[PDB]
RNA sequence: CCCGGCGAGGGGAGUGAAAAAGAACCUGAAACCGUGUACGUACAAGCAGUGGGAGCACGCUUAGGCGUGUGACUGCGUACC
RNA sequence: AGGACCGAACCGACUAAUGUUGAAAAAUUAGCGGAUGACUUGUGGCUGGGGGUGAAAGGCCAAUCAAACCGGGAGAUAGCU
RNA sequence: GUGAAGAGGGAAACAACCCAGACCGCCAGCUAAGGUCCCAAAGUCAUGGUUAAGUGGGAAACGAUGUGGGAAGGCCCAGAC
RNA sequence: CACAGGUGGUCAGGUAGAGAAUACCAAGGCGCUUGAGAGAACUCGGGUGAAGGAACUAGGCAAAAUGGUGCCGUAACUUC
RNA sequence: AAUUCCUUGUCGGGUAAGUUCCGACCUGCACGAAUGGCGUAAUGAUGGCCAGGCUGUCUCCACCCGAGACUCAGUGAAAUU
RNA sequence: GAUGUCGGCUCAUCACAUCCUGGGGCUGAAGUAGGUCCCAAGGGUAUGGCUGUUCGCCAUUUAAAGUGGUACGCGAGCUGGGUUUAGAACGUCGUGAGACAGUUCGGUCCCUAUCUGCCGUGGGCGCUGGAGAACUGAGGGGGGCUGCUCCUAGUACGAGAGGACCGGAGUGGACGCAUCACUGGUGUUCGGGUUGUCAUGCCAAUGGCACUGCCCGGUAGCUAAAUGCGGAAGAGAUAAGUGCUGAAAGCAUCUAAGCACGAAACUUGCCCCGAGAUGAGUUCUCCCUGACCCUUUAAGGGUCCUGAAGGAACGUUGAAGACGACGACGUUGAUAGGCCGGGUGUGUAAGCGCAGCGAUGCGUUGAGCUAACCGGUACUAAUGAACCGUGAGGCUUAACCUU
């Protein structure tokens, strides 16, 4: 359907609410490396619980 | 059998060739019913050799469905084509004496003491 | 009265001496265990809790382990209770099977979960496909008019059209006990035990029919 | 529908299925390291495992066989041979994924896959 | 007057009946003789949420012990 | 599920097999049709392999005759009466359509073939 | 001088009377998209306005409901051509 | 041999499924018909709007046709909105 | 008469009805049409008659021993109806 | 418009196949760029279908309904 | 009958049964001899009917794969107001 | 400056003056049956054909084939069939252009939803210190239909033939929910077979591709064509109605006071969603017991010390499902992949023996290959932590606490 007159910038502001994404927080540290990873998952250049990652 | 507009293989002596359903039995809402249902049947063609002629309207049961019918030890016996035993609109039973080709566990039943009780088929 | 939480586990045909042999379900329904049992002040109604599932017991809310650690120990993250008119049992496991379903020779199968997501394969949201007539075209499953008008209604209560399954309990109310099996504890169900293959159920006993 | 199952199915038809995983099993017994999709990560333990596992015992029939999974005149070469004696003290595993992150081309879930003895790496980086 | 609303029916209309409200704690009855004679929408509703009724004559919603009245 | 997969592994009996069906064999079964119980039998090559999930069945081709006639007893209830070993032969795939619309003078299979 | 990729774009530093003149550069509305403060939004609703107003910052309000800006809440109330 | 046929390339579009704020101002997939003939068709040339041109539908004239366009009369006129 | 060409009061509201004629200001009073248990501003008014039906607060034909008052009248404590 | 549309001349390699249909293919073109994952309704293409065989529908609803080549074998009507 | 005001004409036939089809009939629309008539082989992507083969068009729809939907990332309209 | 049509398909919805079972008066009703007949919204209320069709005509199912409304329901649903739709042209008429609801041939129908509803679904907040667990019912809908015959019962009645319900019972038919063992279907993650060409140097042998090249079988899954199956004894308030006791009207009398009985509906019993129920919730189980400065102080701000129980991202991933959420669960680990034992599928893996002068088949080998499944196995990968959550938590009446 068409409307019948043009929106609120309240509304504009309103449905892009509960879209935007999500993030871990707090700047880690690991056992094994001084790299900062995404916390709970592989170290993208080092070590994490043994072995390097990533190629290309 | 499964629906209608349905020509189906002559098992009786009283048609040839094929007999036309003109409706399935066995209820209402759908024109489609399960296996071992009751169909009424319209004969087609006719031959005076069975006893009734063409466009007269009968009752039958099934004798044979290429699916198979859910009688005899919990696993169908398929048997080939679809097939019927025109029975009697009214007084029951067949009112064919024979069945071309095979014997059929089909034909085993309370309905059915008259048909195998003959030396020609089904003994 | 106590309902017993099943696990759906096992599917057979089993003959009978007539010429027909019958597709059935088979529940295990063993070790339902008790950890508080209700009474009369305790949100105001007497009944009975038993817990049947599959859990490590671990790493588990301490909230829950002391549940139950005061009493009977159990696995399973939910539990479920029931109403009665019967004597109530010690709250420490009481562990009751298959045999309370010889009592009644009919069982309500109520199940817990739901285990086809949608169900839009003309089960519980059905439909019909459009007849075609004149070349028919785009629509053929989507529902032509859900309203009426502003007089009859507009659009009425009660119609789904696109949504989820559910995964609330279901019955088929009063369905056959076939057999009852203990030295293994076998309930033989004669059929529509809801939820997919491998998930919990409950099963209560018939108070209907 | 997909219930009571486990194993995942992609977005191809089935002869591009052969095809893909005859280039990325050729990509792995060229390089020796791999990365790719999460899907396809495990895929890729499941297309060559059960090519390792024939493949331990030299049998000239179950060559036939992988050549009929794969067709490769550098795999069929490289395992019995080389992989083949090497994943022979082993009952499974014979290889190890690891999360590597999200895509760098575009966007999706990647995991590398890296030989169970193995620990090398490089790179592209221009930094 | 029977209170009749949409919740979805065949052949007719689904209702509350009166009689319904007597069986399903005595409150119903006191409760929509009050309700009604408040005004509109949202003031309606603002002087609505200060009454309480319950069970009545033995309902624990009761332990404050008030300013007694009759009227 | 803890019980079922083990549960096609019990109801299997010895007789089930892992072969090229088409050996000749005899069914012998009960006639249960109506009120009454007589026996009757039935001959002819299984070319299907049965034990299929859970509970075998023979599904028999008779080929005698050119008609499509499969039948299919359970083999693990007592409808299903007693049951005999004959001559040998193979048929490998589940279907033997060519015989369905014309074969005679034709019974027995005593070779799995050369 | 700083960040970046060979980049884009901006700041600091210095120019100048001015960059709140930084190159589309005169001063500069209104449409336009976003920040920052104050106060507000989870018994809560309609031409969004008028009448009445707790409350919060600032004015000794001459504290007697006020000025200024806002405002839980609510009586009353149908756009312009 | 054939204004016979089935049929590509080469040309067309009866039907059917779809497309229908498309991939595309009828095209696609697939059935289908001309292709030795009143066929298919390149180059160069020619008629200009109620005028051409039409195995004719009152068709076709720059993915448009039962009526192509601009510079002037022109602020056309409208018992009119 | 009113709207057209005029605010307000009352009506679940309205174009048009009834009271009424908007200079403007007034935590002023009075009266209208309309109201007075709450909604909602004022009488569950003082005194008496009657309906059992939410009639009141939805209409006619139409009927009856549904119920009461009133004057004239038949019957009418001698016995009514 | 990197438009599934339209458009003339010359040349004519291999196997199977009725042939320049068509599968693969010598010479050659060339990835007609959303991707990648899930596998809701549903929309469209494609696959596949019990039993019936149009029964759907005004209407067989494209291919999946027919197909090719060799050989045997052949009707009323007919301007032959 | 491409032709019938009434009419899905009347009767026979195929038949799920079949306004239509095929046959006969006239209670005959305004039929009727170049608005041409009657009969006819071939022919038409041409209409209706018939019996048989086959098939998801359908009884009644199930499930598989893929492209949108959906998920994450990108670019990025419109009817309208 | 758009309240826009027939016909077909789909999808509904409400009024009861109910097609029907069900309780009941009457009858010129003996009984059976029907006519007459009121309550009743609870529930089942049929379809294919020709025809663009209403209406028609015809066959038929089921015990059964109802009435009315809805911009003559529904083109911000579908097709675009119908009227010369726009077009000849037949039939018809006028000098003709042009027309015709007689007609035959095929023939252009838009909107991705602003607010609103309807159904499914998440985020955030009040739940009174926080956390996790069960949970009550304020509130509100669903089953709800209906034949058959055994018994009820050949009995009252009637001349005789004949002759019914409630209640128990199984079962058909409609309606609806779940299901994947059975019977089929499919199963582009499993086997074999097979045309053809291209290919592994070549052959014995073997394989990419042609719609998953094609065809048949297929684990686990899902599914209807197949499967299992509710539709309930009882109770109250009752309708129409049998009334008892009783007044208007000395009494009688369903009537005004008063009371037994009287249907699926209604209140329920049976079933299912439910504390946002601000009336803010109960009840079970766990955890937190340190301190000063400052301002408005049932309060908040700053800081040292310090935050448990728990949560979430993240992660492998599911038998949970649009996404999510919900769920197993991260070495305290069987989640998924492999792998082992087994299962179930297919139909005997190359070589060898043997048949076939070859493709290939069969005995060596019930082999080989194999996916989702069952149980094992840590083989493999799911970091050690950090962070949000804090140091016993409002006034006041009533109860108790030395109170």
């Amino acid at each position: 359907a068409v409307q019948q007159n043009k929106p609120t910038r309240s509304k504009r502001g309103m449905r892009r609410s509960h879209d935007a994404l999500t993030a871990v927080t707090s700047l880690s540290v690991d056992k094994t490396s001084g790299e900062k990873h995404l916390r709970h998952h592989i170290t993208a250049d080092g070590y994490y619980r043994g072995r390097k990652v990533i190629a290309k | 059998m499964i629906q209608e507009q349905t020509m189906l293989n002559v098992a009786d002596n009283s048609g040839a060739r094929r007999v036309m359903c003109i409706k399935v039995l066995g209820g209402s809402h759908r024109r489609y019913a399960g296996v071992g249902d009751i169909i009424k049947i319209t004969i087609k063609e006719a031959i005076p050799r069975g006893k009734v002629k063409k466009g007269d309207v009968l009752k039958a049961v099934v004798v044979r469905t290429k699916k198979g019918v859910r009688r005899p030890d919990g696993s169908v016996i398929r048997f080939d084509g679809n097939a019927c035993v025109l029975l009697n609109n009214n007084s029951e039973q067949p009112i064919g004496t024979r069945i071309f080709g095979p014997v059929t566990r089909e034909l085993r039943s309370e309905k059915f003491m008259k048909i195998i009780s003959l030396a020609p088929e089904v003994l | 009265m106590i309902g017993l939480v099943g696990k759906k586990v096992g599917m057979t045909r089993i003959f009978t001496e007539d010429g027909v042999s019958i597709p059935v379900t088979v529940i295990e329904v063993e070790a339902n265990r008790v950890t508080q049992v209700k009474d009369l002040a305790n949100d105001g109604y007497r009944a009975i809790q038993v817990t049947t599932g599959a859990k490590k017991a671990n790493r588990v809310t301490k909230p829950e382990a002391g549940h139950f650690a005061k009493a009977g120990v159990e696995a399973g993250r939910g539990l479920w209770e029931f109403r009665l008119a019967e004597g109530e049992e010690f709250t420490v496991g009481q562990s009751i099977s298959v045999e309370l379903f010889a009592d009644v020779k009919k069982v309500d199968v109520t199940g817990t979960s739901k285990g086809k997501g949608f169900a839009g394969t003309v089960k519980r949201w059905n439909f019909r496909t459009q007849d075609a007539t004149h070349g028919n075209s785009l629509s053929h499953r989507v529902p032509g008019s859900i309203g009426q008008n502003q007089t009859p209604g507009k659009v009425f209560k009660g119609k789904k059209m696109a949504g989820q399954m559910g995964n609330e309990r279901v019955t088929v109310q009063s369905l056959d006990v076939v057999r009852v099996d203990a030295e293994r504890n076998l309930l033989l169900v004669k059929g529509a035990v809801p939820g997919a293959t491998g998930s919990d159920l409950i099963v209560k006993p018939a108070v209907k029919a | 529908m997909r219930h009571r199952k486990s194993g995942r199915q992609l977005n191809r038809n089935s002869s591009h299925r052969q095809a893909m995983f005859r280039n990325m099993a050729g990509s792995l017994v060229r390089h020796e390291i791999i990365k790719t999709t999460l899907p396809k990560a495990k895929e890729l333990r499941r297309v060559v495992e059960p090519l390792i596992t024939l493949a331990k015992t030299d049998s000239v029939a179950n060559r036939r066989l992988a050549f009929a999974r794969t067709r490769d005149n550098e795999i069929v070469a490289k395992l019995f041979n080389e992989l083949g004696p090497r994943f022979a003290s082993r009952a499974g595993g014979y290889t190890r994924i690891l999360k590597c992150g999200f895509r760098a081309g575009d966007n999706a879930p990647m995991a590398y896959i890296e030989l169970v003895d193995r620990s090398e790496k490089a790179e592209a980086a221009a930094e | 007057k029977v209170y009749y609303h949409h919740t979805g029916h065949i052949g007719g209309i689904k209702q509350a009946t009166f009689e319904e409200m007597i069986a399903r704690r005595p409150e119903r009855v006191i409760e929509i003789a009050v309700k009604g004679m408040l005004p509109k929408g949202p003031l309606g509703r603002a002087m609505f949420r200060k009454l309480k009724v319950y069970a009545g004559n033995e309902h624990n919603h009761a332990a404050q012990q008030p300013q007694v009245l009759d009227i | 599920s803890n019980i079922i997969k083990q549960l096609e592994q019990e109801q299997m009996k010895q007789d089930v097999p892992s072969f090229r069906p088409g050996d000749t064999v005899e069914v012998k079964v009960w006639v249960v049709e109506g009120s009454k119980k007589r026996l009757q039998a039935f001959e002819g090559v299984v070319i299907a392999i049965r034990n299929r999930g859970l509970h075998s069945a023979f599904t028999v081709r008779k080929i005698s005759n050119g008609e499509g006639v499969e039948r299919v007893f359970q083999t693990h209830s007592p409808v299903v009466d007693s049951i005999s070993v004959k001559r040998r032969g193979a048929v490998r795939k589940a279907k033997l359509y060519y015989l369905r619309e014309r074969t005679g003078k034709a019974a027995r299979i005593k070779e799995r073939l050369n």
